[PDB]
This record gives C-alpha cells, sequence and structure tokens, in this order.
C-alpha cells in the first residue's frame, strides 16, 4: 500500500491498492469496491491463482 | 544477487576442517565490576550509530540536504548522551 | 562449484605460510633492531624455524585441564582461528582476484571484527583461572572499545566511495589515494588496528611481567598455536585493510605506463609488507599503556575524532556536490 | 573575561578542541556555504 | 524533498502570504509579539534565579532559564506572526501593509 | 530442504537457550539462533539485515548478556528446578498455539503445490527494472532519513534514555 | 600563555612528533652490523686469569 | 510453500520464547532471554512480510525494532544488576516481598 | 648488508600474498573460460542465462 | 521548509528544553566549585516552566498544528481530539511535577535525571497521542515504557524499588512483544500500517465467513498489549506491585498520564478502525473482570497505596464499559470519566505525598487525623466519597454512565455487577473516613503540614470535586467535540 518496492521501483501491488482507494474515496457503500479490494488482496497473497493451479494439479493426479 | 555468498560458505566449511585437523592431530601421538557493563552499554549505542550510518553514507547522493540534517539531529541527540557519559565518569577507568 | 575448493585452498594455505613467516620476520626485524641475529640456525638464515616450531607444537602433549567446560575450552581457539581465516574471502588482491565479490563487503568485515571477541572471552571463562578470566575481560573490553573508531573510519571511507564493495573502494582511488586527503584518518585507523589486534603498545596479553595474565595462559600445544595464528593472520588482514582503504589497493603510485607494467598484486603486496613492517617497528620502539590509559584513549580521543571526521567529510562533500 | 578560558581549554584538551573544530567546519559548510552557492547559481 | 504547506483546516482570514519566509515572518513581528517574547523571557529568568538560590547557582540558573525563555518566546512570537501572515489568526494589520504596499 | 535444515538447527538451539542448566551456555546457544536467523535472511536476499543481525545482536547485545552473566557467577542451586511437571501445561499451551498459529497463513496464503511439470519456463523477465539495480542498503537508506525521519529521531530518543538509565541505575564513581 | 606556544604543544600532541624520534633511532641500528657471536664456531674473549674446570 | 516455511521458522522462535517463560519460574535471566527471542521472531516476520508483499515498510520497522530491542536489553540488564547488588543473589525468593 | 637476512621472510610473505591472488584468479579463468567480472549484477546474470539459450539453441 | 515545522513546535521546544536541562544538571551537579549541589528542585522548577511553555505553544497554535498535513501524514495526524488530549496530558505532567518538591528536599532525592526522564516520557506520550501508524505507535509506547522502567527503579538501593523495576521490565517487555507480534500479523495480512489504509481495508466485511485469521489475531494481540497498558484484568497484576514499590511521585505520575495517552491510542486504532463486536466483547469482559477483582482486592488491602492501585483498576473497568458500547455517548462518557478520575487521583496523591513526610504506610496510620488536622481529614473524606460515587460529588458521573449504558445497551448482568461493586467500593472507601473520624487509637501519628504547592493543588481539586456538577457544561461540550473529531 505504501508503493516503495524492495528493489527501488513501484511496489507490485501498489496500483491495485490505489484503484481500491480511489473507489472507496467516493463510494458510500463499501460493497461497491469489493472487486477492487479482492484484486488488491489477490495481488498480495495470490490465493485464488494458487488454488486454481492446485485444482489443476489435483485433477492431473486423479487422472494418473 | 546473493550468489557470491556460496563461496563464503564453502570457505567456512574448509576452514573448520583445517581447524579440526590441526587441533585433533596431537591426540594421536565472584566479583562484579560495573564498568564492564557500562563499556558494553556504550559499545551497543555506538554500534547502532555505525549501523544507521551505513545506509546514510551510501545514500547521501539522493537524500541531499534533508537527509544530512536529519542524521545531524540524530548525532546531536546521541552526542548529548555521550557528553552526559563523559561528565559522569563513565569513560574513566581510574 | 567443483573448482571453488581449489581456489579456497589456494587462498588458505599460502596465508598460513605467510603467517608462519610473519612470525619469523618479526623475530628477525626485532633482533636486527637490537644488534642481534634472531633465528638463523634452523635452516639457512632461520628459514626452517617456522616449520620446526609448528611441528614441535604438533607433537607436544595437549593438557586440556580438569575444567568443567572441556568442549568450550577447545572450541575457543577454533572459533578465533576460523574467524581470522574467513575475512580473506572478500579481500581483493588485483582486479578480479577475489573469492567473493560481496556488495556488502565492508559491513561483512565489520561483522567479522565484531565476532572476533568471543574466542577470547570464552577462553577466559572456560579456563577455570581467575587470572585468565580478568585478562580476557580486559582484552574483550579493549577490542569492543576500538571497534567503534574502526567502524566510524569505515563510514568515512564509505561516504567517499558510496558503495560497500571493496573492489569499488579500490577503484574509487584511481584519481587519488584516500590516504593523502585523509592522512590523520589513516593514522587513527592504524592505531585502532594496533589496539584491536592486542598489539604493542596495546598488548595486554603479553604483559605477564606486569602482573597481567593473558587469556591464553592455560592453553598448550595447538590451542595456543591456533590463538597465535589467528592473531598474526589478523595483523596481516589489518595491513591489507589499511592498504585497500587508504593506499589505493592494487593501484600504482602514479598513473603512468612505466608504473603500470608491474602487476597490481605486487603493488598490493608491497603496501601490505610496509604496514606489517610498521607493526613490528612500533613493537620495537615503545613501551605499553596501562589498561585504564588505553581505554581512556579509545573512548576520549579516537571516538570523538572519528565522529568529527565523519561529520567534516560528509559536510564538505554534500556542500560542494562532490558525492559519488 | 572569556578569551583565555578558551586558551586554557585548548591547552588542556587539545583532542576535544580539534574534534570540535573539525566537526564545526563540517557543519558550517552546508549551513552557510551551500546556501551561498545555491543562491549564486540561481542568479 | 517534495513539500506541501496545505493545512487541514482552511484559514478564516485573508491570506497575506501562504508560506512566508523566516526573515519575512521575523520582520513581521508586532509590538504585541515583542511583548509576549519579553514577558516569557523575563518570567523564565525570574524562575531560574529563584529556583537557583538554594543550590547556590542563581547566576547559572538564571542563564539556563533565560535560554529556555528566549527559545520559547521566539517560538511563540514566530508562531503568532506566521499565523497572522498565513491568515490563521486575525491579521488586520498584515492586510493593511498588503493592500497599501 | 535448506529451510528444513535451518529450521531444525534453530529449533534445537532455542530449546537449548531455554533449557540449559548454565545461563552462560544459554547465551552462547542464543548466538547460534542469531547466526541461523542471519542465514535465513541471506536466503531472503536481505544481506544488510543479515549482516546487521551479526553486528548488533551477536556483536553488541549478546556480548552485553555474556559480560553480565559471566560476572554474576550464578550457582546452579539458585535457578535450578525440575521441569517434568510442566510437560502437561506446556503441552496444552504449545498445542493450542501450534494449531492456531503455525497455520495462520494457510487460508490466506494457500501454497502452490509443486507439479510434475516445468512451471519455471512460465517465469516472465522484465529487463527494465534490471538496468540499474538498488541494493537492500540503498533502498533502506533512500527512506530512513527523509520520508520517515521522525521515527528515526524517536529511536535516537529511545537510545538516549537507555544511556541515561544505565548511568543513573548502576554508576558508583570512584 | 601564548597562542603560538599553545598551538605548538597542541600540534606536537596531535601529530605524535616525539614518537617520530623514537622510530628514527630504532631504525638506525637496523642496517648496522650485529654483535652476535657465532657459537660454537666463534667464542667470547677470556683472560689468562679465568677460573674454570679444576 | 516458501512463505509458510519462513513463517513457521519465526513461529517456532516465538513459541520457544513462550516456553522459556513457562519453564523458568526460578530463572529470571532466561525469562529476559525468552522475551528477546520473541522480539527476534517478530523482527523476522516484518522482514519476511516485506519481501512477500514487495513493500519496504517492513524493513524500516525491522531496523527501528532492533533499536528498541537494544535499549530494552540494556535497561533490563541494568535493573538485573541493581537487584542482584541489593540482594546479593538472583533467586526469586528474594524478589517477592511486594505482594497482596 | 647483513640486514638482507630480514628481507627474506618479508619477501616470502609478499610472494604468499601474490599467490593468494593469482592462483585463485587463474583457476576461475580456466573453469569459466574468462576472468571473473567484478560487479556481476541482476543484468549480467540475466544476460548469461539468455546467452546460454541464444548459443545452445543456434 | 521552516514553516512545515509549525506542526511540531511544541515537541521541538520541549525536547530542546529537556536537552538544556540535562546539560545544566550534569554540568553543575559535578561541580566542585559549588560543592556538588542537589539540583532536583532547580531542574524541577525549570522543567515545570518548560512544560507550561509547551502547553502555551500547543494551546495557542490550535490551527497551526494541522499545517502541512499531507507532508506530515505518514508520520502523525493532529486534529481536535489530539489537541485536547495533549493539553490534558501536559496539565497532568505539570501537576505531578509540582507535587515533587517536598519529596526532593526532605527525602533528599537529589537526582535531577528523574525530571529529565519524566520530560522524555512526556514527549513520548505526546507522540503516542498523535500516532497514526502502528510503527509510530509502537515507538512512542516504547519510549514511554523505557522511561517508566528507569524511574520506577530510581531508589536503586531499596529492595522495593528494585523489585518493582524488575517486575515492571519483565512484564512490560513481554506485553510489548505480544503487541509487536499483533502489528506484524496485521501488516502481513493487509500490506499496510497507516491507520487510514487499515480503516479502508477492514471496513465493510468484519467477519463475513471468509475471515482473515491473520487480521483477527493481529487485533487480538494488539488488544492484549493495550489491556496490559490500561491495567485491565487479567493483564493487571503488575500494577499493584509496581505502584506500591515505586517512589510515590512515580506512582502518582503512572496513575494518570499513561492512561490518557493509551486511551487516545485505543480510540484512534479501533473506533477509527473496523472489525466485528469481537473487540467490544474483549473490552466488555475485561471491564467486568476488572470491576470485580478491583473491588474485592481493594477490600482486602490494609495499605493506602495498594488500595489506590486496586481502586484505579476498578475504575478503568468502569471506563472501558464506555468503550465497549460503541456509541458517541460511550466515547464522551469515557473521556469524562478519564478526566474526573485524573483530577480525583491527583487530589488523593497530593494528600498521600503530604502524609509521606511522616512515612504514612497503613490505613491505620490515619487514626485521629480529624483531630490533629481537621481540614485535611475533611478534604480526604470529600475525595473518598467522590471515589465511592456518592452525589453530588464529581465521582458520581462514572457511576451514572455505567448504569445508563447498561440499561440502554440492554445489559442486566452488568447492572448487577455494577451495583454489587459500587456497594463494596463504598464500604472500603468509607473505612478510611471511619479510621480518620471514628477511631480512638492509643497511639497517634502527628503529620508534618504540607507545602504550599500541594495545598494549592488540593484546594483547587477539592473545589472542583465538590462543585463540578453545579457548572459542568464546558467538560460535557469539549468531550462531545472530541468524540466527533474522531469520526468526522
Ligand atoms: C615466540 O613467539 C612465537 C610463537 O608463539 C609464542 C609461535 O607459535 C611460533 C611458530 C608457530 C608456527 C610456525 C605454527 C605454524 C603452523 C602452520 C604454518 C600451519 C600448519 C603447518 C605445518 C608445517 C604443520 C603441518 C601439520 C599437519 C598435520 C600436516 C597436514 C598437511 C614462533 C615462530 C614464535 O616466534
Amino acid at each position: 500500500a505504501s508503493g516503495w518496492g524492495i528493489t527501488g521501483n513501484k511496489g507490485r501491488c501498489y496500483d491495485f491498492w490505489m484503484d481500491f482507494s480511489e473507489c472507496m474515496s467516493h463510494c458510500r457503500e463499501p460493497k461497491d469496491c469489493t472487486l477492487l479490494r479482492e484484486d488488491y488482496l489477490e495481488c498480495l497473497h495470490h490465493s485464488k491463482e494458487f488454488q486454481r493451479r492446485n485444482r489443476i494439479y489435483k485433477e492431473e493426479q486423479r487422472k494418473l | 544477487m546473493m550468489l557470491e555468498f556460496a563461496p563464503i560458505f564453502i570457505y567456512l566449511v574448509i576452514s573448520l576442517l583445517v581447524s579440526l585437523i590441526l587441533l585433533g592431530v596431537p591426540f594421536l601421538f565472584s566479583r562484579f565490576d560495573i564498568r564492564f557493563y557500562l563499556v558494553s552499554i556504550l559499545f551497543l549505542i555506538f554500534d547502532l550509530e555505525v549501523t544507521f550510518f551505513f545506509p546514510w553514507a551510501v545514500s547521501l547522493n539522493k537524500i541531499d540536504l534533508f537527509g544530512f540534517w536529519s542524521m545531524m539531529a540524530f548525532l546531536f541527540i546521541l552526542t548529548i548522551g555521550f557528553l552526559y557519559e563523559w561528565k559522569r565518569g563513565a569513560l574513566d577507568w581510574e | 562449484y567443483i573448482a571453488v575448493p581449489a581456489e579456497i585452498l589456494g587462498i588458505i594455505l599460502p596465508l598460513l605460510l605467510g603467517v608462519a613467516f610473519l612470525v619469523l620476520a618479526e623475530r628477525k626485524v626485532m633482533a636486527f633492531v637490537q644488534r642481534r641475529k634472531g633465528p638463523d640456525v634452523v635452516g639457512s638464515f632461520g628459514l626452517l624455524q617456522p616449520l620446526a616450531d609448528g611441528l614441535k607444537l604438533i607433537l607436544k602433549e595437549p593438557i586440556s585441564p580438569s575444567s568443567a567446560n572441556f568442549f568450550l575450552f577447545r572450541m575457543a581457539p577454533v572459533a578465533t582461528f576460523m574467524l581470522s581465516l574467513v575475512a580473506w574471502a572478500v579481500v581483493p588482491f588485483d582486479y578480479g582476484m577475489v573469492l567473493s565479490d560481496l556488495n556488502i563487503g565492508l559491513l561483512y568485515l565489520f561483522a567479522i571484527s565484531s565476532l572476533g571477541v568471543y574466542g577470547i572471552i570464552i577462553a577466559g571463562r572456560s579456563s577455570n583461572s581467575k587470572y585468565a578470566f580478568l585478562g580476557a575481560l580486559r582484552s574483550a573490553a579493549q577490542m569492543v572499545s576500538y571497534e567503534v573508531s574502526i567502524g566510524l573510519i569505515l563510514i568515512t571511507v564509505l561516504i567517499c566511495v558510496g558503495s560497500c564493495n571493496l573492489s569499488e573502494i579500490v577503484m574509487a582511488q584511481k584519481q587519488i589515494w584516500f590516504g593523502i586527503p585523509l592522512f590523520p584518518v589513516l593514522v587513527m585507523f592504524f592505531i585502532s588496528c594496533l589496539a584491536e589486534t592486542n598489539r604493542a603498545p596495546f598488548d595486554l596479553p603479553e604483559a605477564e611481567a606486569e602482573l597481567v595474565a593473558g587469556y591464553n595462559v592455560e592453553y598448550s600445544s595447538m590451542g595456543f598455536a591456533l590463538f597465535f595464528l589467528g592473531e598474526y593472520a589478523n595483523m596481516i588482514l589489518m595491513s591489507g585493510l589499511c592498504t585497500l582503504f587508504f593506499l589505493g589497493g592494487w593501484l600504482p603510485i602514479l598513473d603512468l605506463p612505466i608504473f603500470k607494467k608491474i602487476p597490481g598484486s605486487i603493488w598490493f603486496s608491497i603496501k601490505v609488507l610496509f604496514f606489517l613492517f610498521l607493526y613490528i617497528w612500533v613493537r620495537a620502539a615503545f613501551p605499553r599503556y596501562r589498561y585504564d590509559q588505553l581505554m581512556g584513549l579509545g573512548w576520549k580521543v579516537f571516538l570523538p575524532l572519528s565522529l568529527a571526521w565523519v561529520v567534516s567529510v560528509s559536510g564538505l562533500l554534500v556542500t560542494f556536490q562532490w558525492l559519488p | 573575561p572569556v578569551m583565555e578560558k578558551l586558551r586554557m581549554f585548548v591547552a588542556q584538551e587539545p583532542v576535544v578542541a580539534a574534534s570540535c573544530l573539525i566537526g564545526g567546519v563540517g557543519l558550517f559548510l552546508p549551513a552557510v556555504v551551500r546556501p551561498i552557492l545555491d543562491s549564486l547559481e540561481a542568479s | 524533498m517534495n513539500t506541501d504547506i496545505t493545512a487541514l483546516e482552511k484559514a478564516q482570514y485573508p491570506v497575506v502570504d501562504r508560506n512566508p519566509a523566516f526573515t519575512k515572518v521575523v520582520g513581521n513581528f508586532s509590538t504585541l509579539d515583542y511583548l509576549r517574547f519579553s514577558t516569557i523571557t523575563g518570567i523564565s529568568v525570574t524562575v531560574g534565579y529563584l529556583s537557583g538560590i538554594k543550590p547556590g547557582i542563581k547566576g547559572p540558573s538564571m542563564v539556563t532559564g533565560g535560554l529556555i525563555g528566549l527559545m520559547g518566546g521566539f517560538m511563540y512570537a514566530y508562531q503568532n506572526s506566521a499565523g497572522r501572515l498565513m491568515g490563521f489568526f486575525p491579521n488586520d494589520g498584515e492586510v493593511a501593509s498588503y493592500q497599501k504596499r | 530442504m535448506i529451510l528444513s535444515v535451518l529450521s531444525s538447527l534453530a529449533l534445537v538451539s532455542g530449546l537449548m537457550v531455554v533449557r540449559a542448566k548454565n545461563p552462560v551456555h544459554s547465551v552462547l546457544f542464543f548466538i547460534l539462533v542469531f547466526c541461523d536467523t542471519s542465514g535465513l535472511l541471506l536466503l531472503l536476499g536481505l544481506d544488510f539485515f543479515a549482516m546487521i543481525f551479526l553486528v548488533v545482536y551477536i556483536g553488541a547485545i549478546a556480548v552485553l548478556f555474556l559480560f553480565v552473566v559471566m560476572m554474576f557467577h550464578i550457582q546452579i542451586a539458585e535457578i535450578h528446578e525440575e521441569v517434568l511437571r510442566y510437560l502437561p501445561v506446556s503441552g496444552i499451551i504449545g498445542l493450542i498455539f501450534w494449531w492456531e498459529m503455525f497455520f495462520i497463513l494457510d487460508n490466506e496464503s494457500i501454497p502452490l503445490l509443486p507439479t510434475q511439470r516445468n512451471t519455471t519456463s512460465l517465469r516472465y523477465t522484465v529487463y527494465a527494472g534490471k538496468v540499474r539495480s538498488w541494493t537492500n542498503l540503498e533502498t533502506l537508506g533512500n527512506l530512513l532519513y527523509t520520508y520517515y525521519f521522525v521515527w528515526f529521531l524517536v529511536s535516537s530518543l529511545i537510545l538516549l534514555v537507555a544511556m541515561i538509565g544505565a548511568i543513573v541505575l548502576t554508576m558508583h564513581r570512584t | 600563555k601564548d597562542w603560538n606556544t599553545v598551538f605548538e604543544r597542541s600540534i606536537n600532541t596531535l601529530f605524535l612528533t616525539e614518537m617520530v624520534r623514537g622510530l628514527s633511532l630504532t631504525l638506525k641500528y637496523f642496517f648496522d652490523p650485529k654483535v652476535t657471536i657465532n657459537y660454537p664456531f666463534e667464542k667470547g674473549p677470556l683472560s689468562p686469569r679465568f677460573r674454570g674446570e679444576h | 510453500m516458501d512463505l509458510i516455511k519462513y513463517f513457521t521458522f519465526s513461529m517456532i522462535i516465538f513459541i520457544l520464547g513462550i516456553w522459556g517463560i513457562l519453564l523458568n519460574r526460578r530463572n529470571i535471566l532466561i525469562m529476559l532471554m525468552s522475551i528477546e527471542l520473541m522480539l527476534l521472531a517478530v523482527n523476522l516476520n516484518f522482514l519476511v512480510f516485506s519481501v512477500s508483499l514487495d513493500d519496504m515498510m517492513g524493513q524500516v520497522f525491522a531496523l527501528l525494532v532492533l533499536t528498541v530491542a537494544a535499549a530494552e536489553s540494556a535497561i533490563g540488564l541494568a535493573i538485573f544488576v541493581i537487584t542482584f547488588r541489593v540482594r546479593g543473589t538472583i533467586a526469586v525468593e528474594f524478589i517477592n516481598s511486594i505482594q497482596g | 648488508l647483513v640486514w638482507l637476512e630480514a628481507m627474506l621472510p618479508l619477501g616470502i610473505i609478499g610472494g604468499m600474498l601474490c599467490i593468494m591472488g593469482n592462483s585463485q584468479y587463474y583457476i576461475h579463468k580456466a573453469y569459466h573460460g574468462r576472468p571473473k567480472h567484478i560487479g556481476h549484477d541482476e543484468w549480467d546474470v540475466a544476460m548469461e542465462r539468455r546467452d546460454k539459450k541464444v548459443v545452445e539453441k543456434a | 521548509m521552516f514553516n512545515l515545522f509549525l506542526a511540531v513546535f511544541p515537541e521541538i521546544f520541549i525536547i530542546n528544553a529537556t536537552f538544556i536541562l540535562l546539560i545544566h544538571g550534569v554540568v553543575f551537579s559535578t561541580s566542585k566549585k559549588y560543592d556538588y549541589p542537589p539540583l532536583a528542585s532547580n531542574v524541577g522548577w525549570l522543567g515545570l516552566l518548560s512544560v507550561l511553555i509547551t502547553l502555551l505553544l500547543l494551546a495557542a497554535g490550535a490551527p497551526l498544528l494541522t499545517i502541512a498535513h499531507l507532508f506530515w501524514n505518514n508520520l502523525f495526524r493532529r486534529d481536535n481530539f489530539t489537541y485536547f488530549c495533549q493539553i490534558f496530558l501536559l496539565l497532568s505532567t505539570a501537576g505531578t511535577i509540582s507535587m515533587c518538591f517536598d519529596f526532593f528536599d526532605q527525602e533528599r532525592f537529589d537526582a535531577f535525571e528523574f525530571i529529565v526522564l519524566i520530560l522524555l516520557s512526556t514527549c513520548g506520550m505526546l507522540f503516542m497521542i498523535s500516532a497514526y501508524d502502528l510503527i509510530a505507535m509502537y515507538l512512542a509506547i516504547e519510549l514511554q515504557s523505557l522511561c517508566f522502567y528507569v524511574i520506577a527503579a530510581s531508589k536503586r538501593k531499596s529492595e522495593f524499588s528494585t523489585e518493582a523495576g524488575l517486575k515492571y521490565l519483565i512484564l512490560g517487555a513481554f506485553s510489548s512483544g505480544i503487541l509487536l507480534f499483533g502489528c506484524s500479523m496485521i501488516y502481513g495480512s493487509t500490506g499496510a500500517t497507516h491507520f487510514d489504509q487499515l480503516a479502508k481495508i477492514l471496513t465493510g466485511y468484519e467477519i463475513t465467513g471468509a475471515r482473515s485469521s491473520g487480521i483477527f489475531m493481529g487485533i487480538l494481540f494488539i488488544a492484549v498489549g493495550f489491556l496490559f497498558k490500561i491495567t485491565a484484568v487479567p493483564f493487571h497484576m503488575w500494577a499493584p506491585d509496581i505502584y506500591e514499590g515505586s517512589p510515590t511521585p512515580v506512582t502518582a505520575f503512572l496513575s494518570i498520564a499513561p492512561k490518557i495517552s493509551i486511551f487516545a491510542n485505543i480510540l484512534r486504532v479501533f473506533i477509527y478502525g473496523s472489525y466485528g463486536a469481537t473487540l467490544q466483547q474483549i473490552f466488555f469482559f475485561c471491564s467486568i473482570a476488572s470491576m470485580i477483582l478491583g473491588a474485592l482486592a481493594a477490600m482486602a488491602q490494609t495499605k493506602v497505596k495498594r488500595l489506590l492501585a486496586y481502586s484505579s483498576i476498578g475504575h478503568v473497568g468502569y471506563i472501558c464499559i464506555g468503550f465497549s458500547c460503541g456509541t458517541i455517548e460511550g466515547i464522551q462518557s469515557l473521556l469524562i470519566g478519564i478526566f474526573i478520575y485524573a483530577l480525583m487521583t491527583m487530589d488523593a496523591f497530593a494528600i498521600v505525598l503530604a502524609l509521606r513526610q511522616t512515612r504514612v504506610k497503613y490505613i491505620a496510620d490515619l487514626g485521629a487525623l480529624a483531630k490533629t488536622n481537621p481540614i485535611l481529614a475533611i478534604t480526604f473524606s470529600i475525595t473518598m466519597f467522590s471515589y465511592a460515587g456518592i452525589p453530588p460529588l464529581a465521582g458520581f458521573c462514572s457511576k451514572f454512565y455505567l448504569f445508563f449504558a447498561a440499561l440502554g445497551c440492554g445489559a442486566y448482568f452488568l447492572a448487577l455487577v455494577g451495583v454489587v461493586t459500587s456497594v463494596i467500593g463504598c464500604f472500603y472507601y468509607i473505612r478510611l473516613v471511619k479510621r480518620m473520624f471514628f477511631d480512638t487509637p492509643r497511639t497517634w501519628i502527628l503529620y508534618e503540614p504540607m507545602d504550599r504547592n500541594k495545598s494549592l493543588l488540593l484546594a483547587m481539586t477539592s473545589f472542583f470535586i465538590t462543585l463540578f456538577l453545579l457548572y459542568p457544561s464546558p467538560l460535557f461540550s469539549v468531550t462531545h467535540q472530541m468524540a466527533l473529531s474522531l469520526y468526522l
């Protein structure tokens, strides 16, 4: 969220954080910014990407 | 890149082997002095000062005047402390 | 990586030979100063004296006194010897002649120096002798006291260079050697190295006649030898550091084709030899301070002056925008 | 009469006086000379 | 260093200068500013003297108290002058020397 | 695997810190935990922090502990206690903490299972950020003294408090 | 006492000048011949009065 | 699985600190050392998280925490020294006078 | 000229240092084909790995 | 560039003044010429002056503290709430220092560094109030704690003072590590430490099934640290021992100043934040436990300081009830309770410090005080009845809001606990009145009269306690103002 990257460039997830912040800056219902918020968290932790790839791995293991 | 640290690890392993060979070949044929605590305290403070100088020294080219004066204020606080040490006799071992 | 141990041994073994012959060189130079000869019977010109002494120590029975800390008693010389050895992995002798081109090499060297104190303190407590313990405490306190001034001088060089890479520190001195504009800093560094190595005039462990027992009084055979080899390897390393930071490392004295003919390793070796000669010449020239006197010098003279030089150099460089 | 107190201080504590002068130069250059050079460059 | 004087709460009085320099703020000191400064310096010197009699250092204690008072009094006067020039405080005098000059 | 080795060394060394009969030995095993931590930091690519843990934790703090604990000459009787009776309470507390706290990232950070396929060719490489590389030292020094300098100065205030307290509590001038 | 004589001792202290002579005189005997006897090929002098083995 | 392993390293260090508190009723020096272990575990978490999120805020706090740890160790050992000096021993039976 | 006796161990130390440099210099150059580069950064590493493909796959 | 630092003029001034006082004290305390004079009272008067000048600088430049807010945003945040909290903190520090001069002179506590450490801890609490990030919050908390650890062991030759210092250090370091762990967990889960960024990320979801366990445990551990700081049960046992063992001025300073600073921190970290009622349940259960344990343990006490310590624990429970209910009136009543408890505690500790010249230690030592000093016995009784909550005294507001929030938030167990604890508290408070007025001991203790500072402060606090409810509007309005500045 700070934008300072550990190698001297813009942080990896900073643009997602900003877009989330601009959204929340004028949407009175926080549910209006859900998609951008989960995009920022997905950039942080890669949870859904890894879950889907683990699904692919599971199906491959099942069919082997 | 951390690639240059692997030779250091192998170097440590080899140095340990040499030390063990050298040290193993011959096997074949109630008083507290507060001033040591105090010198440890001063060493700890100035060790942290050297620590905060390394990023500053390599970064002087980009922080310009602001970073210089922020470091100067840091030193000023720590030097007030050092003067307090001096005046209280912490630097005298007599 | 299969060739790395070959390079490592090509560093370590000649270093051990160099230490063995530095002890001989110190005995020969002190003797010549004193109108005597020094080792000259064991081998031609005493050249086999180090081999005989090392072989004698190898064959000498190890005592390992009836202490309750037998593992720590034996590990203490191994710790200090390994630490003395490992500092040479980042030392460059010429352009490209260095085992590990660490980008954080300066801070790595500071870390090694900070670690050196543990062998001495552990030897004192594990030796079950009040005299060895009080000597080890004094030696450890002196070493940490002069580490502060060493670190502040390192920061001064860092401000001039703007990089912790030792090779870059050398190559920053192509225009001028740092020992010319920072001559007082070089003098302070050489004295801080003397005190950090427990060397004359700061050799408390040698002050046995002063009722001051050394930390290694209970050591025999190769534990004592390891302590001695560590200290002399550290002397060589301190000479190398004085050379790298202030005398241009492998650079020639003048940037002319006549000087550029001889290899930079020879330049580096010559400068290291000059500082190793100073270590002995000073040992032969002066008496030694008391512990309280050298502690006062460390905290009241060398620290304030090192801090002042950091401030002055940084302020002048940022003022005229001469920073790297 | 604070003109020989400085003299006695320099005589008795030369290292401290030298340190103060060296650091004082290091502080005086950016506080005084650097703004002078900045102002000169702009004009 | 990127700087931004923008305050959270907007000024309620005409802004004569949004970021006045040090010398300009000092030159803007009024007689009330010099009165506040002198009162704080005098009170501090008095407290230093009275608190220093028992230890026997009334002179040096006066000096220390006076230094604290000089610092605090200048700070208070600079605060008032700069706040007047930035429009945070009632500044009818500063507006007079702005409309006129 | 290397993380397993370092984790095991740190686990055993820490057990030795908290279970050694002799406190001096506890301080020396603490130095081993700090060396292991430094190795972990080197694996993270943070060389400045790896070296600073040696300089400060081992070079300064552990030396302070060693100096103090050695001059105390603590006899084993004053600090000894049989710890067999603490197996159940430590078992309960450690098991609760283990289950709740060693898996706190699993739901948020689901691990990527290593497939039997070369997923290392899917590494996209951007050369723009590699033209001029910053060390961890320069990245930290870009921020400490300008954009977050107030915290820097407050840390200095903390150190000054340490110096004053050390003097006022222990000093006996001769 | 005087700014010159104060400056004189301050520089002499800072620049370790008296330790320069100590180094200089320690180096003069370095290049000089040694007085060591090459025993047992060479012997020390004795007199006809020397009291030795009966 | 890198992040979870780094985190469990920090976790075991923190847990060992908690255990050192639990297991050393009669050894307050090791109680202090266990607290230092807990502080190292938190410092590592900040570094690991800073690497994981590609964000420098973790490292700034890591340096400042190291400063806090140093100061707290210094003052703690001072209080230890004065307690020992007053009592002549470190046994916990002599630091329990205040109660109720 | 007796003082040349002392310049022998000093010369030996200097030679040991020259060996410490040159021996590790030549072993590295022989194994890698070129002398060691000081300042090998992320860019130099990326180049070497890409060059390996660019060479071997041609 | 210079004008940006108008936002930190008070802190700059107080830090520089503390440096000046340090140098003055060290230079003249070591002087042979002046026979090494004690300087605790000289430095104390100069530091009281410095605190008052800082208060003037802060109070007068109310709008200027918000200047350059974008530039200073990542370091701190100054607003109305922090403005009034800091003014209150400075006033508390000034009163505490004013109550120390008789202790310096008659005990002969000659250490001027005591004043310097109090000033540095005041700087730390100032920074705590304006903290708007976990890093800044932790650093300011730690500066404060280190100063407290040092001053609690200031009587370095005393068994009690050294013991209090040791227990304080160990338990405080433990709790600080727990809190730092919480901060690390929050940072790892959200990638943020600034309070605004945390407010945005957490709002709108609380526990929506897919709950970040990292954020939950970060909140939990940070709350444990805060509850330790406010002496809340079960993280409370350090407080009675430390309060008793520290020198009495140290106890007086610890019983007031650090509560204001940490309640400011609690209100800005959580109320300004967003999570489930879980944290409110945490503070609710801690409030109930604190009232019960404080009441019973205070009933068991025979010594004055321990009784005051347990009374403070009970009252923080009463105060935290206002945080739990999560309304604007809850925050208002919390602020009102903190203010009134601070004034009452300063009154009580002025009386205790006055009696410590004769070494008052037990409640029984107050026997026949209504005879040997009638006006003093009445003043202490007014304070004790205010503590018990009897109207029309100022202490009745806390009781009134405790019961008001309970019958509104719908709680009846809380009302029962409040009734029982109020009655128990009344008993052990009126026991002190009975000792001073009803008992006829064989042996009396005649107390030295207090100095002018403590008498003036006592007279003013006694007038406030007896008469606040006649004209209470400014406190009500200013607390309502602060409660709203937190959100809007």
